[PDB]
């Protein structure tokens, strides 16, 4: 209930790699953005 | 008790998984309820 949804809206800034720039800031861009059968069929 | 699950199964949710006259006509009946028989 405390996870990354609290690192990426404060980590807007880095999250992921950053080398010099490109693969950085596209991985930044790719993150940043029985009882069983009764609980399954009883109540569903 | 297995059966009465079978049952259950079966009406509803049946798959999902469950862990396995006559003139004459007239007259013969009056004559024969005259006879009583």
């Amino acid at each position: 209930n405390h996870f990354w949804e609290i690192v990426v809206q404060d980590g807007i800034t880095l999250i992921t790699k950053e080398e010099a720039s490109g693969s950085s800031v596209t991985a930044e861009e790719a993150k940043k953005f029985g009882g069983d059968v009764d609980d399954l069929l009883d109540m569903i | 008790a297995y059966n009465c699950a079978i049952s259950v199964i079966c009406c509803v949710f049946n798959e999902l998984k469950f862990y396995q006259d006559s003139t004459l006509s007239e007259e013969m009946s009056q004559f024969d309820f005259s006879t009583g028989v």
